[PDB]
RNA sequence: GAGCUACCUAAAAACAAUUUUAUGAAUCAACUCGUCUAUGUGGCAAAAUAGUGAGAAGAUUUUUAGGUAGAGGUGAAAAGCCU
RNA sequence: UCUCCAGGCAUACGCGUAUAACAACUCGGAUAACCAUUGUUAGUUAAUCAGACUAUAGGCAAUAAUCACACUAUAAAUCACCUAUAACUUCUCUGUUAACCCAACACCGGAAUGCCUAAAGGAAAGAUCCAAAAAGAUAAAAGGAACUCGGCAAACAAGAACC
């Protein structure tokens, strides 16, 4: 079998020892009284040496198997760069949870009624695409790494304005980097999931239950799918020292207990660095899956049983260009089994905001083919984006 | 060649030097010129103090000296957004507003003149060029113009100052790059003017390390310097989107507001502007100047112990919130 | 075509040469970038009340210079040591175990001044 | 201090004081023209800024904001009588608001 | 202030400035370490005003007034730095016994010479420092006709001076 | 093409090539300093 | 002794306008090279100047640092080049 | 003030006081004026421009670039994020001038990148005269390769065919 690494870089062997220190009750003359090295003197042996106290700069760490927090049975760990092989259907087994294609209906109603339409809706947003694009920077062209981040935050004030028509809606927040955790089992693993959100946006009230009990039990039917020979634990970071912590995002006592909606970037400037919609997917449920896990553990204690009121938890990611929404509702805290009551999940896939965009005029034989600013811009998109954001207050 | 100025700067008397390169006369005071349930803002803003500080859940910063600085970042940028949202209803003007973080404005002019010292150009004349770059922490752009502050041509017995030596004296430093002008975005957008801009100072700058190094003076002028220099940029490179330069100078006066924090005490200032003829070939007759107005620095708070903040002041609240509400005519 | 002779010194070669022209460090340098100054390491100047002195840099002519001593190990010894040991061992009381007692110092170590190696400057 | 040790300083160390000082200043007047403020000084190349922050306020009581510095290369053109190079020193000058 | 970097305002102008005569070390010696102290700095305020008024003469092109109080001062402050360090040599001797306060050992270096090497101040010990082992105190055996060659040179310079006195000589005697 | 410029300076490569450590790296480079030594060369490498 | 030149390694950079297409294509600047003629010949120059010419998205040109040394190295072989 | 000409300003590399004022009139500039020369005094100021800048041990990566969407293609193509340990408020040091470098010279030569093309930068004639020969430019009656080893060079031509 093939060894890595030729022999020529690999650091060289020590000297040998030299011959005057086999002889038995001899004592070697060697160049330690003079302080430097000599060739026709013998090489000293010295002890180790101790400093005698602890200087933070040359701090050494301690061997894994000393550290105190080292456990003989391994923790999974999911974390923002993992992408999982099989996509959802992994991430699905995972979280014990079923899919249904499609928005919730009573979500997807809240913008069919014109009452809720902004004014000059489709072209506020085609100048925040503009903005994003080509406005905001002194540049020719802006990178990824800015505009990703800026579309989103355009398009939340804008949803945002609706507060004159609804009072109600003074009573969410909105916070930045915030982080979130949870350890649950699943079939003899131990699984937790350390993660971050680009922004969290919070209410002072939960949101409305999507599906009525008796859709819960008919759940028990289904069998969540399985993918032999891939082990479920593929693309996962394998950890022997660990600790076993919960985190919604905020410590006890926050004036907004219930979380509304999570947002994910894709925000890299070259290809490769960037998660593909599948992956981006998987991601979404598992740190969703995640918050309200932390939620509810908090709540009604560390038992796990079916819950006697579900919770739900939206979640949208976009790289600025497309866009995909999600919307979790959890329903059983015992996940050790795989047969039981399961959780659903509504998912609506690769939603186009724009199709191209120009910055400066493609011009041919001097006739402009194509002018600056979008191309095929898809109204619906931001209805589907503003149907989320009005759902709990209207 | 050109001069470039930080309007963040650590130098002494900057503020009395950047009057000149601008011809701005600096007013001690304010301006001369409905109840909104003062007690719900209270609570609204103490909540993301709070929140940033106590209840927020983020990893540490690596460097153990941006702690600081991160932390004032974070509640400032809650508090405008905040703000702005809840005084919406009462003026509907900032809910048509474009809010920035951390955007670039720019502005280039010429003032003065000089020989060249020496080389194989010496005594040919040249002008003097300054640019400002700047990255506000907040701002607000609006479609409408404001209102101004006093008519044009008005005219105050305050003498601009006078400097003897050349800018250099003044640790300042020259370059040669590309020159721009900028409002915070390009031309094509629809929102071409300003309503405020809300600025962070740097660590460095702050009040405790200035009395230890013995320029307990000073504390005061590093306020002005960055208001003069961080207006007048943004309120020229408003003109010039509007076509008016030094040979075609401005007919409507131009104006701006700016609060400028440290993290816990805060100041107030307006800007006009009235000239873009500052050139020696423009100036030569030219009666008119800026007018800038400021206060001194106000806490809006002390420490927060339990969950709770302690010293919360709202004078200074209602000084925010008058500022949000001007709106134009 | 290259000056042999002169000085080499950080004026001198590309951007990336540089190096000090003898002043002390105060501080030190963390990844990150960041200079970090530490106070023990900057120099205080110890700077004595000058009221009421009745010295001055120069003297009179008139005031007789002294035929030179130069202070030797030995002079400082019978000033200082030798009355006390004298008086003792008239006494009886002395003893070479306790020479500390009349100021004699076993080893540098502890000391804030250490005679050898100094570790103070002047 | 200069041509002298410095003792090594790690985590915990006293602080270092010298009693004695080695080094002189000379104020100039300017070539240019300054600020009213501004004051000029030749000070020895192994002092820095902040000795010289320190020098002022102890040993003379004059109280300082701000300190500024510069190295000047010294002419090395002209030649003695053998036409071997003559050098002026390098020098160091600092500047005092 | 900044006033006692100048002379007495009375005495500018003047052609002359009187002054009396530098401290010898005798007179330093009966001095305390305390008196000594405070004496520096007398001195010190001293040499500054006078170093300043040097450069100054010279950029306006003109005479320093009596120069000769530099060199008083300088002398002055010569002495009181070989007083100090009379009194901490006597007393290193009898506490150490050391001659000198810095250590050092006898090495050769690689050019086949034998030099003095003072000793440096560091964080770990020799054996560990990788920069402090890649000097070399040895010289190996192609130095050894070198050794011989400076010897040899040196000799010849002895003899010609030795030479040289003694035709001199003779031209002493022959003359007187 | 004309000649007698080939002289292009460049300080890194200067004392790279004929600096002291470049000299003191082979024991050849040791004996040309003994040799500029013997003879009193007031400059002894680059 | 490879700061010139021959070849190689690593990190970087430049290429307008027009016609074709989809390219060691075309016209022709920048840039690289050097066909032909005259002037010059201790010359502005120990190989240049003035015109006129070849290539110019490629086996292209250019910058910085490193490598190979004389019984040798390098070479799209001219017994070329290696201050 | 007028007449005419049309690569300038920055950075890198290199050079090392040639920089500025005053004074000199010896030497240097291939001559004067004036200095680039001689002597004396002065100068270049940064937590942002530029350089240097030592916490430790583990775990892990299928998916180019080109307005990156469509789109294919072939030569297959730039630390991050997590797990534990440790530390728990800071500004010192160095570069910064110039008409400048490699070519024996104040050499009609060679010299990387960014912006821009006159708003920046400059002067072909020391005075006079109008010969021969020599060099460069422009115009020419009638004829049009008869010139020459050869349409070399020049031309109101700058095109075609064959070995
Ligand atoms: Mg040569
Ligand atoms: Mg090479
Ligand atoms: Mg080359
Ligand atoms: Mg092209
Ligand atoms: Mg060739
Ligand atoms: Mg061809
Ligand atoms: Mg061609
Ligand atoms: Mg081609
Ligand atoms: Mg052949
Ligand atoms: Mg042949
Ligand atoms: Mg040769
Ligand atoms: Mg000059
Ligand atoms: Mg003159
Ligand atoms: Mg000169
Ligand atoms: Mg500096
Ligand atoms: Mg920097
Ligand atoms: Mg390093
Ligand atoms: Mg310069
Ligand atoms: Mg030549
Ligand atoms: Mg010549
Ligand atoms: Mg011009
Ligand atoms: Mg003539
Ligand atoms: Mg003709
Ligand atoms: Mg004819
Ligand atoms: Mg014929
Ligand atoms: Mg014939
Ligand atoms: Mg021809």
């Amino acid at each position: 079998a093939y060894e890595w690494g030729v022999r020529s870089t690999r650091k060289p062997e020590p000297r040998p020892l030299d011959r005057v220190y086999e002889i038995p009750g001899l004592e070697p003359i060697t160049y330690e009284g003079k302080k430097h090295f000599v060739p026709w003197l013998a090489r000293p042996i010295f002890p180790p040496w101790e400093r005698g106290w602890n200087d933070p700069r040359f701090h050494r760490a301690a061997p894994i198997h000393e550290q105190t927090l080292y456990k003989e049975e391994p923790c999974y760990i999911f974390h923002q760069r993992c992408r999982l092989l099989e996509g959802m259907k992994q991430a699905l087994w995972l979280t014990k949870t079923k899919l249904i294609e499609g928005l919730p209906k009573k979500v997807l109603s809240l913008v069919d009624d014109p009452a809720n339409h902004i004014e000059n809706q489709e072209q506020r947003v085609l100048d925040i695409i503009s903005h994003a694009r080509l406005w905001h920077s002194t540049e020719d062209i802006p990178k990824r790494e800015t505009y990703c981040p800026l579309i989103v935050d355009s398009l939340i004030q804008l949803c945002k304005s609706q507060i004159l028509k609804h009072p109600s809606l003074a009573r969410r927040t909105s916070a930045q980097n915030c982080t979130l955790a949870t350890t649950w089992n699943r079939e003899s693993l131990l699984l937790q999931v350390r993660g971050t959100s680009s922004t969290i946006l919070s209410a002072k009230d939960p949101l409305p239950v999507i599906a009525s009990r008796e859709e819960v039990e008919a759940t028990r039917s289904h069998v969540l799918e399985t993918f032999y020979p891939i082990s479920p634990t593929i693309d996962l970071q394998e950890c022997h020292v660990y600790e076993v912590k919960d985190d919604t995002g905020f410590q006890e006592g926050y004036p907004y207990p219930h979380p509304h909606t999570l947002y994910f970037l894709e925000k890299a400037n070259l290809r490769p660095q960037r998660f593909l919609p599948e992956q981006l997917r998987a991601k979404m449920l598992l740190f969703a899956f995640a918050n309200a896990l932390a939620q509810a553990r908090l709540l009604y204690g560390n038992t796990a049983k079916v819950l006697e009121q579900p919770i739900v938890v939206q979640s949208v990611g976009t790289d600025g260009r497309v866009f995909q929404f999600l919307v979790l509702q959890l329903n059983t805290t015992d996940l050790a089994s795989s047969e039981g009551v399961k959780n659903l999940v509504w998912t609506d896939s690769d939603q186009l905001l724009y199709r191209h965009f120009w910055c400066r005029p493609v011009i041919k034989k001097k006739v402009v083919v194509e002018p600056v600013g979008p191309v095929d811009f898809q109204p619906e998109t931001f209805r589907k984006f503003l149907a989320l954001y009005l759902h709990g207050v209207v | 060649k050109k001069y470039v100025v930080h309007p963040q700067i650590s130098a002494l008397n900057a503020d009395r030097w950047y009057q000149s390169f601008t011809k701005t006369v600096f007013v001690s005071g304010l301006p001369p010129a409905p109840s909104l349930d003062l007690a719900a803002l209270r609570a609204a803003v103490c909540d993301c103090i709070l929140q940033e500080q106590v209840y927020v859940r983020r990893r540490r910063p690596r460097s153990l000296f941006d702690r600081r600085q991160a932390l004032a970042s974070s509640i400032l940028d809650q508090v405008v957004r905040t703000l702005v949202n809840l005084l919406a209803p009462l003026n509907p003007v900032l809910s048509t507003a474009a809010l920035d973080c951390k955007r670039s404005v720019d502005f280039y002019w010429l003032r003065g003149e000089e020989r060249i010292p020496a080389g194989h150009r010496k005594g040919h004349i040249d002008a003097l060029r300054y640019q400002i770059n700047d990255k506000p922490h907040n701002q607000i752009r609006i479609s409408k113009q404001l209102p101004e502050f006093v008519p044009l041509d008005y005219s105050i017995p305050t003498e601009i100052p006078v400097m003897k030596c050349k800018p250099d004296k003044l640790p300042l430093f020259r370059r040669q790059y590309e020159n721009s002008i900028f409002t915070g975005s390009k031309t094509a957008d629809p929102c071409c003017y300003g309503h405020t801009q809300f600025h962070l100072i740097p660590d460095r700058l702050k009040r405790e390390r200035l009395i230890r190094q013995n320029q307990a003076e000073q504390v005061e002028a590093v306020f002005r310097a960055n208001a003069i220099a961080s207006l007048f940029a943004w309120t020229g490179a408003q003109a010039m989107y509007q076509g008016f330069w030094s040979e075609a100078d401005v007919t409507r006066p131009f104006v701006s507001q700016a609060v400028i924090t440290d993290g816990k005490y805060f100041s107030f200032f307006c800007y006009q502007l009235n000239t873009l003829a500052l050139t020696v070939q423009a100036d030569q007759n030219n009666p008119r100047k800026n007018l800038c107005w400021g206060s001194q620095s106000q806490p809006l708070y002390e420490t927060v112990e339990d969950n709770d903040v302690k010293g919360f002041d709202d004078g200074t609240l209602l000084q925010i919130v008058h500022f949000l509400l001007n709106k134009p005519r | 075509g290259a000056d042999r002779m002169s000085k080499w010194t950080s004026k001198r070669g590309p951007r990336t040469f540089t190096k000090s022209r003898g002043a002390k460090k105060t501080g030190i340098y963390t990844s990150d970038r960041k200079f970090v100054q530490i106070k023990e390491m900057v120099p205080e100047f110890v700077v004595p009340d000058l009221t009421g002195f009745k010295l001055k840099p120069y003297v009179n002519y008139r005031a007789p210079a002294g035929i030179d001593t130069p202070l030797t190990a030995k002079a400082l010894f019978q000033e200082t040591v030798a009355p006390a040991i004298e008086k003792d061992f008239k006494e009886g009381t002395f003893d070479a175990n306790n020479l500390e007692k009349y100021g004699f110092e076993p080893t540098q170590e502890g000391k804030l001044f250490q005679l050898y190696p100094k570790n103070f400057p002047r | 201090a200069r041509n002298v040790l410095y003792p090594l300083y790690q985590l915990g160390g006293p602080q270092l004081r010298v009693f004695r000082t080695n080094f002189f200043i000379q104020l100039v007047r300017p070539g240019t023209a300054q600020p009213e403020d501004t004051v000029q000084f030749r000070i020895p190349m192994e002092m820095t800024r902040v000795d010289l922050r320190n020098y002022l306020e102890q040993i003379y009581n004059v109280p300082v904001a701000a300190v500024r510095t510069r190295v000047q290369h010294g002419s090395n053109r002209r030649r003695d009588h053998k036409n071997v190079r003559i050098k002026k020193p390098d020098y160091k000058v600092a500047y005092v608001q | 202030g900044l006033e006692e970097f100048f002379d007495d305002p009375k005495n500018w102008g003047e052609e002359k400035v009187k002054s009396g005569a530098s401290w010898t070390c005798q007179q330093l010696r009966n001095k305390s370490n305390e008196d000594l102290h405070k004496l520096w700095y007398v001195l010190l305020k001293e040499r500054n005003m006078l170093l300043t008024l040097e450069q100054e003469a010279k950029r306006q092109r003109l005479p320093m007034p009596s120069p000769e109080r530099l060199e008083k001062v300088v002398d002055s402050m010569d002495n009181v730095d070989k007083v100090v360090q009379e009194r901490e040599d006597a007393l290193r001797l009898l506490q150490t016994g050391q001659e000198k306060p810095r250590p050092g050992a006898w090495r050769r270096d690689i050019f086949g010479r034998i030099v003095w090497h003072k000793f440096k101040q560091w964080p770990i010990p020799w054996y560990l420092n990788k920069r402090y082992n890649r000097r070399r105190f040895f010289a190996m055996p192609y130095v050894d006709r070198f050794i011989r060659l400076r010897i040899e040179k040196h000799a010849r310079i002895e003899a010609r001076k030795r030479s040289l006195q003694k035709k001199k000589e003779k031209i002493l005697h022959a003359k007187f | 093409r004309a000649r007698g410029n080939e002289y292009q300076p460049s300080n890194i490569k200067r004392k790279h090539k004929h600096g002291w450590v470049r000299r003191l790296s082979t024991p050849a480079g040791v004996q040309v300093i003994l040799r500029r030594m013997l003879k009193g060369r007031k400059s002894l490498s680059h």
